[PDB]
RNA sequence: AGUAGAAACAAGGGCCUUUU
């Protein structure tokens, strides 16, 4: 309006100089975001004594004029002074105010209808209150606690998502004029738009704020640090309050914010669609990313495609991989042997061939990679550092809390190295059969090995023997492990080290882009297997909720 | 009875009560002298006398590589290397971590460098403007370059880091450069000679070592090619294991304990190990720019031939730098009462009125030095290259040999920027001390020196790491952070959740106890209610804050959702330390109190920053001593600036939420914009015929005078 | 096809790299640095010695090979050359430290803390300014009965000293805080002797040869002697005051679970332990004096005025017998005046003057910068009084840091709890009272024996010492607490048998002596170190007596 | 990020992405180009239409 | 269906989009015919709009138009099912041979 | 509307319709129900001898 | 006088730069 006009007056002002005319008509728009840095630049060392300095001042702020006067904010109540017609130099359209002035607002002063519009703005705090509100405490305890390192996720956010994806959601619900293109997040994820439209429509707000609240409503804050106990976001956004080195405030946790169900559903999902495509022999590739790109689950209220979530999450499981893969889709440095983790610290190598006989004489090809290299293990609750080298399990030491746990993580590692007899000379158990070759797909020993452990518990004990047996010797009793998993006895393993205290696990910000065959097993520049999908439980059978399988 | 403070460290540890030592209760302590004597040093450290001389300046250039002499008293630093030694370190290094190592990092690093804009510099620590001759941020550094650049040629259009970088280039060759000024011009030595030219400052803010009392300060013209090596350093030095330079915290002692662990796994019964705390000396003043040079060349030689040229800018430029040295000395009389000042330039006139020692430190300095400024043609300073020093480091630790082998001895450890850990493992002391002296020579092959005093060694389990003291446990030193738990100095709603979010951390991270972290939120509560004047309402406390508090009190239902900054009380705990004030009362404030507060229409409000926005989220008020001093000049542009941009923001506000882009000039975009709004409510809004004309006209004269100006 | 480009154009342009690089033409495909002239002719001029053209350097390492022997060979020639010193600790043990000669380190800290003395008063809310009680204390006359005499048993420029004091009963009974410019004050306050510049376009040597202007000849400071009363002090801070509640602390929030009992109940132990001491209520008076000092100085500048030297307390709880709710306490130990406080920058100086009042005769070795007047007598029966008068300065800093001088609770809670928490894990009980109450903490010597207490009462022991490095903090100080760390860790290693070892300690031990000058912590804190290793030796080794 | 080659993945189809990668292989220029010559390659395919 | 998510049918427990082209009462703010839009060759000569009346268009007519900022464009209300995956999909897999 | 615990709820009640898809009227998991079953008492037990 | 350190202050510009 009128407002309009002075705008354009101003324009005109501004364009009758000459330098304000070439600035603003050289180069493009984006120069403004340079020109926004060389003006108002001025810091301070120590803030806390300036700051404490300047309050003392009797009128130290400084502060809109208009807004004073068509506030009728006066200079005094009952005389105290609340601000003094002047000019700062840098604004110049504002006037020093006294501290006392901002009391005067707050307890007398310019009424507004309403501001409930707040919890929304900051839903992630309330959101924090509730679910402490929703805790049932219990007692104190003093004890030691087995902290590991890691990186984890601290904030519990609904559909993760990018940076791309939310600069441009921050336009559509405020700044819908000045809005870009439409990008093809948005034509999906329709409603959600809406729903955020819906709240911040018609309403007296600063905007730039809520774009930074946006931000971390949709930013998982990653941290890595010292843990105990379950992971859960309910839980690390608040660790600092239920227990440290010598203590713990034990409390129930359980039954909020649904996370991990999403996750799961998703992993079964992944399962699911992984087998289908197995089922086929030529095209598993294409028939896979038809299932993903015909498929769609709900969240919460909103629809979202299988694709979009799979790129966005960071559970790295041999059967998200394998999707990921498929969609060109980056991911970190992470392996997978079976149900048990893997990460390599240090080394390198390269592929060689070797043979076994399987009943009496019968080759069959076995690879191993060839100098000594690190590597971190993890398993349920247990923790292992070891090192192979040539096809040998070099030394190994281990951090858990369970003896079956212990020695599955063993026999695993034991397995990866392909260290021992066995692979120089296969059980008469073991045959052509039992091989490969379901209905044509090969399998390399490892995995039948595998199966073979998880078949009888027998068969682990036979391949733990494979590993050197000695006496204990004194002193390093404490540090054996026996063929149960005890902490200490009279004979013990060879070249075996335990102790109490999960190892602290390594972390690198990392990305690679991979590929995969034809065979569903994924490749990372090199004959290194990451994933595949015989390290993937077998089958099950369950009932998917809100989902939409939309192919025949 | 005589009180000894020490005795407790009889029955109990040393580490659980290290942190009684440290005196960070209390204030800390704050030239040309310290400068003459680093000079000195460095000269000296340069075991040789070789020189040459400079065809472009004309000058002695000590010749700081592969030139060793005076093979006496070694234990003391020397600043001589020989490239083969280092070359082949790198080598083994990269043997180690593998083939198409180095490539992939400088792939990495090119990927940013190319598509960065060059208004990153503006974000950093003050620079040495080349026109004024001081000390101001990196902002109005650029600002002043950009603006002699196009009063000299032409306006820069360049948009990203590499035109910029070719322009510097090219002012390397110009032969007049014209700048603003109450506009003075120069020639081509004269700007060389300043834009290589560096400043000091005295800052030292954090407490660290004592020894560090000054930094660097380079100018304008070397801070894109230091920013491209620190860039690529950073790619090499963050896929190592043996350094925790980027790294803080949880990091480093994970790194640490999973190395002890692989050492305990590896030796066999037959050996022991030993560890040992390093605190190299001299640090920035043996580290030469030119084996920087050769193993950069080294570095770059599979990657494109662009880079190959880049990274080689800065070790050239800090191989001719210059120094400036500060205030000059002080005359005075022998009653004090009068006191006569002079700079460096006139030092070399009244050379004989000065103590012995300045003559003694300042005549053999007098061929090297010219008007206020040396030419230091090697060594290095604070802060200029912290992670490729690391990386030259850590390429010791990697060392393998045949003889370490043939007696079963073995070293590692972990190295950051001048401060490292080792351990040694052999079967003999015999061998200890072998390995140990054989680790020492390799390191001075290299300029790499230590300290013989603040070194010290011992069994295993026991030694330091960046003021981290390390046993079977980790001992949090806590008064690191002692300054930390404070009001910042910004507003009222913002310092008090920020102290409850380091205390959190401290929690988290330096095993702060409960009933510690308590004190510390009442004491910080304390001294917030004390900076801003401000006090409860229930207290007896009568002052001018707490006058309209009894008056207006009476209105008020319940006096828990009151704030602390307008007379309120504290609730808040361990329990709630992730949760501001301001949404934890919510409930409770009394209705009329809570719309005020949040009314959107405030006149002070002003927008990490985990805070809630309010009437009391302030700006301070701006000093005024400038309003004295003549820099107003410089004032203008600035203010010309803020009223373009201000102007486009009230046509466009998101402006600086999303960066704008287009090809479209600002004016255009007004213009447009303008037209289209003015539509807009004139179809259906309240608008008349006569004033969207009337602003039509207004659009079309400012458009037309716009492109007629120029 | 639109669309599709559309889209890519945003995109790049979004990520900066819409340019002729990754968007060029058929001909504008080969980007590369503008090489130019001189960039060149230096690159060529900082080449290393054997090579003398950049091109030389790059075929010689992009070709470089590895050949272990030469550096092998290398390595042990640069081995043999050096001769690396190595000492085991047990071998070569540390000896004492030597501590420099002469006269005795004085008193340094601005306020009194055991000779001071001080007049009491009810606190009334309305009135709770510093310019107010002022006026309070002086209208019952005790302030005003003062009158010294001419005549000082100690000090200079006595006359100065009196003439302000007068100036300064006459300024409060104007009720204006405010002094005038006299010749006296001038010359206490240094208003005029500020150097006089001379520049040297308008110089010439017969100005030089009338006046001679050398270099000025810095006189650092002078070294002194180990201090004989810093003892007394320590063992005074450690007693009870008759009250309390001298530092001001803020409240106590809500609690929902343990863990905040725990903490609340451990908090309110030792604040109730703490509160009462006297090293407590010197904190007080520093955190009080040094705010309205400030205060002054910020609204106040150019100006001499007068600030008082006070604090608030509440007297201590009896039980209900006898008159309930004990009442609230104003004390006043003395005055102090600034002079012109222009702090146009940090880490300046506006000198300030300190009046105190005093019951104790002085000590010339201790109270050596003091002049002291004999005023009169005052009750308690009757007894003389002393007036102890100096002059001192002060800045921003110091006056931020004295007024936070409240993280010396920090740190003791820190040490406490951790004890208690480690002792208490290790049992898997709740173990802290027991821990106040039972563990022995050695805390000194007497008649040649070891002394202990409980925890609960060797608190106040490291408070003392965290308020003395807050307030005696320098230089010498600082690199003293950094290079005593080697002797604790060596110290340790001892106890543990682990054969430590050193490549020369001597340099260390020197290091360490250089920092020792006219600081009296860092003399009593080394004697007491060298005690401290004298009385190990009896137990451990490394050590030279 | 930290290669062109996952920048081009984020409009472009990885298959495009591959292609120009392998023929810049071929005639061995700078990397920097697998987008200018993937985008080409796309446009001829949603030129062919099938 | 719901007036919360307008731009979905389930069938059976199966959901189906439905494209954006036209908008009735229950959809919102012109973000329910951006699917029936497309940019074309630039012309001068159609008229410039603003978000709001880009609902009175007919199918298959051009306007110029102001997006995000400096920047201007020329759009037709007609839309392209087709992506460009099954293009290059498809296209690459007839090279091969 | 009003209400105390309503994330318990609205879990349960989410449990509760999985189990009847899953033709099954149990629930496996025990964290709410356990949660508002205990919320009337829940505690630990110390024998007299201990004491 | 004093401060503190291994140099700086002991106002600087042309009139300006009060409540635990």
């Amino acid at each position: 309006m009128s407002l309009l006009l002075t705008i354009a007056k101003e324009y005109k002002r501004l364009c009758q100089d000459a330098k304000a005319a070439q600035m603003m008509t050289v180069g493009t728009v984006s120069n403004y975001t340079t020109f926004k840095k060389w003006t108002t630049s001025r810091k301070e060392k120590n803030p806390s004594l300036r700051m404490r300095w300047a309050m003392s001042s009797k009128f130290p702020i400084i502060a809109n004029k208009r807004m004073l006067e068509e506030a009728q904010i006066p200079k005094e109540h009952n005389n105290v002074a609340l601000w003094e017609d002047t000019e700062d130099v840098s604004k110049r359209d504002h006037v020093l105010a006294s501290a006392s002035c901002i009391n005067y607002w707050n307890f007398c002063g310019p009424c507004v209808n309403n501001s409930e519009v707040i919890k929304e703005v900051y839903k992630s705090r309330f959101g924090r209150l509730e679910r402490r509100k929703e805790i049932m405490w219990k007692e104190l305890r003093f004890t030691l606690v087995d902290r590991q390192r890691r990186r984890v996720d601290t904030q519990p956010v609904e559909q993760r998502l990018r940076t791309g994806e939310i600069k441009d959601l921050q336009m559509w619900t405020l700044f819908e004029d000045e809005a870009p293109l439409a990008s093809k997040f948005i034509l999906d994820n329709y409603g959600l738009v809406k729903e955020m439209r819906s709240k911040f429509a018609n309403k007296p707000l600063n905007k730039e704020v809520v774009a930074h609240m946006l931000e971390k409503q949709f930013n998982p804050e990653s941290r890595f640090l010292p843990v105990f106990g379950a992971i859960r976001p309910e839980r690390m956004e608040l660790i600092h309050a239920l227990g440290g080195e010598t203590w713990i405030q034990e409390a129930n946790t359980a039954g909020i914010s649904n996370v991990d169900q999403r996750k799961n559903d998703i992993r079964a999902v992944c399962r699911k669609v992984c087998l289908a495509a197995n089922a086929s022999i030529m095209n598993a590739k294409s028939k896979l990313v038809e299932y993903i790109k015909s498929t769609s689950m709900r969240i919460g209220e909103t629809e979202r495609k299988l694709e979009e979530l799979i790129l966005e999450t960071d559970d790295v499981s041999p059967e998200v991989t394998l999707c990921k893969s498929a969609l060109g889709g980056q991911l970190g440095k992470t392996l997978s042997f079976g149900p048990m983790l893997l990460k390599k610290i240090s080394g390198s190598g390269v592929k060689v061939k070797d043979t076994v006989y399987i009943q009496g004489v019968r080759a069959v090809q076995f690879e191993y990679w060839s100098e000594q290299e690190e590597f971190y293990g993890e398993y349920k609750s247990a923790t292992a550092l070891f090192s192979r080298k040539e096809r040998s399990l070099e030394w190994i030491t281990i951090g858990g809390g369970i003896n079956e746990d212990r020695k599955r993580l063993l026999a695993m590692c034991m397995i990866f190295c392909r260290d021992g007899d066995y692979f120089k000379d296969a059980p008469a158990t073991i045959t052509m059969a039992d091989l490969s070759t379901k209905l044509g797909r090969e399998i390399p020993y490892q995995y039948v090995m595998m199966n073979w452990i998880q078949k009888s518990e027998d068969n682990l004990e036979a391949l733990l023997y494979s590993r050197g047996i000695v006496e204990t010797n004194p002193g390093k009793m404490g540090s054996s492990m026996g063929i149960d998993g005890s902490k200490r006895a009279i004979k013990s393993l060879r070249a075996v080290t335990i102790q109490s205290g999960k190892i602290d696990m390594p972390e690198s910000k990392e990305k690679i882009h991979l590929e995969l065959s034809d065979n569903l097993e994924a490749f990372d520049s090199s004959g290194r297997i990451v994933a595949t999908i015989l390290d993937l439980p077998s089958d099950k059978k369950v009932t998917f909720q809100d989902v939409s399988f939309q192919h025949p | 009875m005589e009180i000894n403070p020490y005795l407790m460290f009889l029955n109990n540890d040393v580490t659980s009560l290290i942190s009684t030592t440290y005196p960070y209760t209390g204030p800390p302590p704050m030239s040309t002298k310290y400068t003459l004597e680093t000079i000195k040093r460095t000269y000296d450290y340069s075991r040789t006398s070789v020189e040459k001389t400079s065809k472009v300046f004309n000058i002695p250039r000590r010749k700081f590589c592969n030139c060793l002499e005076d093979k006496d008293e070694l234990v003391k630093p020397t600043g001589n290397v020989d490239i083969s030694s280092l070359l082949g370190l790198a080598e083994m290094m990269e043997k180690r971590m593998g083939e198409g190592f180095f490539k992939h990092c400088v792939m990495e690093a090119e990927t940013e460098i190319l598509k960065m804009h060059f208004s990153r510099l503006t974000e950093g620590r003050q620079t040495y403007d080349w026109t004024s001759e001081r000390n101001m941020p990196a902002a109005t550094a650029l600002q002043l370059t950009v603006d002699a650049i196009k009063e000299t040629e032409g306006p820069f259009k360049g948009t990203t880091m590499l035109e910029y970088c070719n322009k510097m280039i090219e002012m390397l060759d110009w032969k007049e450069i014209k700048f603003k000024k109450v506009i003075d011009s120069i020639k081509h030595d004269e700007f060389l000679i300043r834009a290589l030219t560096i400043n000091t400052m005295a800052k030292d803010g954090e407490r660290g070592k004592l020894q560090r009392r000054a930094i660097a300060t380079p100018g304008m013209i070397v801070r894109p090619f230091s920013k491209i090596v620190e860039t690529v350093a950073q790619k090499i030095c963050e896929k190592l294991k043996e350094s925790g330079l980027p790294v803080g915290g949880n990091e480093k002692k994970a790194k640490l304990k999973t190395t002890v662990t692989s050492l305990n796994a590896r030796m066999n019964s037959d050996q022991f190990a030993v560890n040992i705390t390093g605190d190299n000396s001299k640090w920035n003043e043996c580290q030469q720019p030119e084996a920087y040079l050769a193993l950069l060349a080294y570095i770059t030689k599979d990657s494109s031939d662009l880079m190959k040229d880049l990274c080689s800018v800065a070790p050239v430029l800090f191989c001719n730098k210059f120094v400036k040295l500060g205030q000059g000395i002080r005359l005075s009389n022998k009653r004090k009462t009068k006191e006569v000042i002079i700079k460096a330039e006139k030092m070399g006139k009244y050379k004989n009125l000065m103590r012995e020692e300045y003559k003694n430190l300042f005549e053999p300095l007098e061929k090297y030095i010219q008007k206020d400024v040396c030419f230091l043609p090697g060594g290095m300073l604070m802060g200029m290259f912290n992670m490729l020093s690391t990386v030259l480091g850590v390429s010791t630790l990697c060392y393998m040999d045949e003889e370490l082998k043939a007696k079963g001895c073995f070293w590692t450890g972990l190295q950051s920027s001048d401060d490292f850990v080792l351990f040694a493992v052999a079967s003999n002391w015999s061998n200890i001390h072998w390995t140990i002296r054989r680790f020492n020579a390799v390191c001075k092959l290299i300029g790499i020196n230590m300290s013989l005093e603040k070194s010290y060694g011992s069994l295993p389990e026991l030694f330091e790491f960046t003021s981290m003291f390390f046993d079977g446990e980790f001992v949090s030193n806590l008064a690191m952070e002692l300054p930390a738990f404070t009001t910042a100095g910004v507003n009222e709603g913002v310092d008090f959740t920020a102290a409850m979010s380091i205390i959190k951390t401290n929690m988290i991270n330096n095993s702060l106890s409960p009933s510690t972290a308590l004190m510390a939120l009442r004491i910080c509560l304390q001294e917030f209610r004390a900076t801003y004047r401000v006090h409860p309402w229930d207290s007896r406390v009568k002052g001018g804050r707490m006058k309209i508090i009894n008056e207006f009190i009476k209105t008020i239902e319940n006096k828990d959702g009151l704030l602390i900054a307008d007379g309120g009380k504290l609730m808040n705990n361990i329990s709630t330390l992730h949760i501001p004030e301001e949404v934890l009362k919510f409930e409770k404030m009394d209705e009329q109190y809570r719309n005020r507060v949040f009314n959107p229409k405030n006149p002070f409000t002003n927008f990490e920053n985990e805070a809630v926005v309010s009437t009391h989220s302030f700006r301070t008020r701006a000093n005024r001593t400038l309003l004295n001093t003549d820099m107003r000049a410089m004032m203008a542009e600035e203010k010309r600036y803020q009223m373009v941009c201000d102007m486009f923001k009230s046509v466009f506000e998101s402006a600086d939420i999303n960066p704008p882009i287009g090809a479209m000039s600002i004016g255009e975009a007004i213009e447009e914009k303008l037209l289209e709004r003015a539509k807009m409510k004139r179809d259906i809004g309240a608008i008349e015929d006569s004033e969207y004309e009337e602003i039509k006209d207004i659009i079309r004269d400012a458009k037309k005078a716009r492109l007629e100006s120029r | 096809i639109f669309s599709f480009l559309a889209t890519a154009a945003d995109f790049l342009r979004k990520e900066n790299m819409f340019n002729e690089i990754f968007l060029p033409d058929n001909e504008e495909t080969i980007i590369e640095m503008k090489k130019g002239k001189t960039f060149l002719e230096l690159r060529d001029e900082s080449v290393p010695l054997p090579f003398q053209t950049y091109e030389q350097m790059k075929d010689y390492c992009e070709k470089f090979k590895g050949n272990p022997r030469e550096l092998a060979s290398k390595v042990s020639q640069m081995q043999s050359n050096i001769k690396l010193p190595i000492k085991h600790y047990e071998q070569n043990k540390f000896r004492q430290i030597r501590l420099p000669k002469g006269p005795m380190a004085p008193y340094t800290h601005k306020f009194l803390m055991e000779e001071a003395w001080m007049f009491t008063k009810i606190s009334d809310p309305e009135r709770s300014r510093a310019g107010e009680i002022l006026i309070d204390f002086f209208k019952k006359g005790n302030l005003s009965a003062i009158r010294p005499k001419d005549k000082p048993l100690q000090g200079k420029y006595p006359i100065h000293y009196k003439n302000l004091w007068n100036q300064i009963k006459a300024a409060i009974a104007d009720r204006t805080m405010v002094i005038n410019e006299n010749d006296h004050s001038e010359f206490l306050g240094g208003i005029g002797r500020a150097s006089k510049k001379i520049p040297e376009i308008s110089l010439t040597q017969d100005v030089i040869t009338t006046e001679g202007l050398k270099q000025s000849e810095n006189k650092l400071p002078e070294p002194r002697s180990f201090p004989r009363w810093f003892n007394a002090e320590w063992m005074w801070a450690i007693k009870d005051s008759d009250l309390t509640g001298w530092v001001p602390m803020a409240e106590y929030p809500p609690a929902d679970n343990e863990l905040e009992d725990y903490a609340e109940h451990l908090n309110k132990t030792m604040e109730g332990v703490l509160q009462g001491t006297n090293c407590a209520r010197e904190m007080g008076k520093c955190i009080l004096t040094v705010g309205a000092l400030m205060t002054e100085c910020r609204l106040f500048p150019g100006k001499i005025k007068v600030v008082p030297i006070y604090a608030r307390s509440k007297e201590r709880k009896s039980m209900q017998e006898g008159l309930p709710v004990p009442s609230e306490m104003d004390c006043l130990f003395g005055i102090c005046v600034k002079s012109k406080s222009h702090l146009n920058k940090d880490d300046g100086m506006y000198t300030i003057i300190t009046f105190e009042f005093s019951i104790r005769e002085p000590n010339l070795e201790k109270h050596q910068k003091y002049t002291v007047f004999e005023a009169g007598h005052t009750t308690v029966r009757e007894v003389p009084l002393y007036l102890y008068c100096r002059t001192t300065a002060l800045s921003k800093i110091k006056n931020d840091w004295l007024s936070k001088a409240r993280r010396c609770f920090i740190t003791t809670m820190d040490t406490v709890e951790t004890i208690c928490l480690r002792e208490s894990a290790k049992a898997e009980e709740n173990l802290v009272e027991k821990t106040l109450n039972e563990k022995q903490m050695w805390i000194g010597k007497k008649n040649g024996e070891l002394i202990a207490q409980p925890l609960r009462e060797a608190l106040r022991v490291q408070l003392v010492q965290q308020f003395y490095f807050c307030i005696y903090n320098d230089s010498q100080l600082e690199g003293f607490c950094n290079e005593q760390k080697k002797i604790l860790m060596a110290l340790e290693g001892d106890k543990k048998n682990k054969s430590s070892f050193g490549f020369n300690p001597e340099g260390l031990l020197e290091k360490i002596e250089e920092c020792l000058i006219n600081n009296p912590m860092c003399l009593f804190m080394a004697q007491r170190l060298n005690e401290l290793v004298i009385e190990a030796s009896k137990r451990g080794a490394k050590f030279f007596k | 990020s930290k290669t062109f080659a996952e920048i081009a993945e984020a409009f472009l189809e990885p298959e495009a992405v591959r292609i120009a990668k392998e023929a810049v292989e071929e005639y061995g220029d700078h990397e920097r180009k697998i987008i200018q010559i993937g985008i080409h390659f796309q446009v001829c395919c949603m030129f062919c239409d099938e | 269906w719901s007036k919360a998510d307008s731009s979905k049918i389930y069938c059976h427990g199966i959901a189906i989009r439905v494209p954006l082209v036209v908008g009735d009462e229950h959809m919102d703010t012109s973000l329910a015919l951006l699917e029936g839009f497309s940019v074309c060759e630039n012309d001068p000569r159609a008229p410039m709009v603003t978000r709001q009346d880009l609902i009175d268009v007919g199918f298959g007519q051009k306007v110029r138009l102001f997006v995000g900022q400096g920047s201007v464009r020329t759009f037709k209300r007609t839309a392209s099912q087709r992506a460009a995956s099954s293009d290059v999909n498809k296209n690459v897999k007839k090279i091969k041979m």
